[PDB]
């Protein structure tokens, strides 16, 4: 217990939350996957839809590498404020929030190779433009667009973790 | 999945028609490539056909119109210049794609019609 | 009655970023729930509302105080300094914790080490309906 | 003129915000007053009613007793963040808040005998049942239920200050 | 703009004329010679709620009606100390407590009653 506490203190001591992993170097690759809990509302009058998900992101930070502890430290969520995280945002979103009951629905897990896992339970009202010219004999294309706000491809790179199996839970959705 | 066919080519009127999932690719634009030169932006138009935007180098002598009953965009020309000779291409872009002036954001291109004046 | 010294001694060696028994065994938590009321069952939005008093008991073996008093209640300003479980309701769509006239939450620590965290919540969970045989 | 600053500072000095008045002594007596403003909405569908009111809580604390200035000192709202207050809450409040324009509607007045008169401007959508078996020929009984959260009767005691005149403002109510 | 005209020698009556809606709560005060005005009672717009002072509890009652004369005061168990002039008064919607006379505007003409 003392060893783990001192290791965590050492990792968080002398840490800057203001430089991406490998600041001067190749761009940091962030692997992301989603678990769709439900798709609740699909409003044609507003042309949008509500979607709840377990967003999860993975990156590799050598600054948070520890040795001698053979386990994956799942830290308290508040440590996310003390660590660098991507500035990912949903481009076609109209309103979204992170659930805060019983606490902030957030996840930080530091693997011993520097691999940081960051999780958030997010509800988003994403815009979905619709073509109701054949209504009710219509087939829509709704989309969710995920993008880095400040950084560019020379600094941050995105990829779907697990290929086509990144997004799960779509099969279990029962829309009315 | 949208396929584009370009027709036409002092007074000219090109007509780029589209077939397929046109609603997925509403923002439809025209580029031109002079021989030995890089591709350049010429014009763009939205789904409703009332939000035209032209490059400064081809302003006040070009016009773009759209019709959806027959899915087509018409590029109407005016008094030309010798530099206007080029292969004119027609491309489509999806909502939430990026800027208009860059060709890499456009997915489905046309074959390109040669015009010489 | 020397309660302040006990209170500030409990929080001296504490680290809120590490759960009890970080590398020994899983932290066992006992849950209690008192269903006050099951709000209206919205059949259009496929959801229902429930108000519950949710209490969670566990054992934290770094919050031991040896004194005559065998129980201490901490204000709402100190519950954010002790490690609490990160429990969340999976099927919730919009849950709220009441805040007036004071934050409606309670945290009690016994001398032996037991910690009880109590909260009042109004959850709006999803109850996806199979309405093939309505009404 | 300047002496009041040192007086209030000495009142603050030594105070333990985490300890109730007379921790080892008998339970603290807390009187309550409710000046009703209006009940704007009464929804049968939602089974609730929105009520706006001024909530006064009066309790005797020996730790805040001053001398030399018998004028009742009314302090700014921010002092409420640095003092002990009861944990009083309403059991039926489906959704409630305290008005915050121009500043937080709150007041504390420390009379020279040590007592404190906390005041709050509260809106609350209290949950009420309505037996519509006789609707629209029906008579409803709607109650606001005030209760302590953690403290028992051995720690805190509730009573209506002023007897039957505790609630003043019922005549000001009118509904369509 | 409210004009109060009250009558009474026993059932005291008060008639309010004008923009009576803007001044919903109206009440009765009393004053004897050499004394200050004292609150007697109050009635609200709905009429289903009342307010009386402790000194006149269980004896004097107040009621409301539609139309113009919407304030009636019934007097029972008169005493020699009740010898006084009684004033009808009206108050605005958003105003202070009923007990304080200065909150009232558009006072009426006091009717004298001597037991
Ligand atoms: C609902 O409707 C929406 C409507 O928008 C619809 O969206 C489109 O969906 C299709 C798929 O069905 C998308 O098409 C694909 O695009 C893939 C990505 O293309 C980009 O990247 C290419 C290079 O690959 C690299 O990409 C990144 C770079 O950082 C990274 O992953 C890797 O490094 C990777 O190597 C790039 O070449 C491409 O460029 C386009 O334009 C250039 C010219 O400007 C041209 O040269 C390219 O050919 C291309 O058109 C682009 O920037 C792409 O990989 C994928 O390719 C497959 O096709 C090739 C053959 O072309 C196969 O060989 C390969 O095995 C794959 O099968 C495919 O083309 C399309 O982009 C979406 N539209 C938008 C606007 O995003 C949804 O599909 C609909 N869904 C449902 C369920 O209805
Ligand atoms: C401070 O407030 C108290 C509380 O009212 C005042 O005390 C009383 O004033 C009322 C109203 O006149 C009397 O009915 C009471 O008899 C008074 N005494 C008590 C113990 O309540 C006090 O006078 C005020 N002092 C100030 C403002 O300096």
């Amino acid at each position: 217990m003392s060893f783990v506490k001192e290791t965590v203190d050492k990792l968080l001591k002398g840490y800057d939350i203001r430089l991406r992993p490998d600041f001067g170097g190749p761009p940091v690759c962030v692997g992301m996957n989603i678990d769709i809990a439900s798709i609740d509302m699909v409003s044609e009058v507003n042309m949008d839809y509500t979607l709840t998900m377990y967003f999860q992101q993975y990156w590799r930070d050598k600054r948070l590498a520890y040795s001698g502890i053979p386990l994956n430290l799942t830290l308290d969520n508040r440590v996310a404020d003390q660590l660098w995280v991507p500035d990912t945002y949903f481009l076609n979103d109209k309103k979204s929030f992170v659930h805060g009951v019983t606490v902030k629905n957030r996840m930080i897990r530091l693997h011993p190779d520097g691999t940081v896992l960051y999780g958030l339970r997010i509800t988003t009202t994403a815009a979905c433009m619709m073509d109701l010219r054949r209504y009710p004999l219509d087939e829509q294309n709704c989309t969710l667009e995920i993008e880095s706000y400040g950084y560019t491809t020379d600094d941050i790179e995105f990829y779907w973790r697990g290929g086509d199996k990144a997004v799960t839970g779509v099969e279990r959705i029962e829309l009315p | 999945q949208v396929q584009l066919v370009e027709s036409g080519g002092g007074s000219l009127r090109l007509s780029c028609a589209a077939s397929g999932h046109t609603f997925n690719y509403p923002i439809m634009g025209w580029f031109r490539q002079a021989p030995g030169k890089e591709r350049e932006f010429v014009g763009a138009i939205s789904w409703s056909g009332g939000s035209t935007s032209y490059a400064d180098s081809v302003k006040d002598r070009f016009t773009i119109s759209r019709d959806n009953a027959k899915n087509t965009v018409y590029l109407e020309m005016n008094n030309l210049k010798p530099e206007d000779t080029a292969v004119y291409y027609c491309a489509a872009k999806g909502r939430y794609s990026g800027g208009l002036y860059y060709p890499t954001n456009y997915d489905y291109w046309g074959q390109g019609t040669q015009v010489t004046v | 009655g020397d309660v302040t010294v006990i209170l500030n001694n409990l929080l001296e060696g504490y680290d809120n970023k590490l759960r009890p028994d970080i590398g020994v065994k899983p932290t066992l938590i006992h849950t209690d729930m008192y269903v006050n009321s099951i709000g209206p069952v919205n059949a259009i939005n496929m959801e229902y509302t429930i108000d519950i008093f949710f209490a969670q008991t566990w054992y934290d073996r770094r919050l031991k105080f040896n004194s005559t008093i065998k129980v201490l209640r901490l204000n709402s300003n100190m519950v954010g300094k002790i490690w609490i479980p990160d429990t969340f309701f999976r099927n919730s769509k919009k849950a709220d914790a009441h805040w007036i006239t004071t934050p409606n939450r309670m945290l009690r620590i016994w001398n032996d080490g037991r910690v009880l965290y109590t909260l009042r919540l109004t959850i709006d969970a999803e109850c996806q309906l199979q309405l093939h045989n309505f009404p």
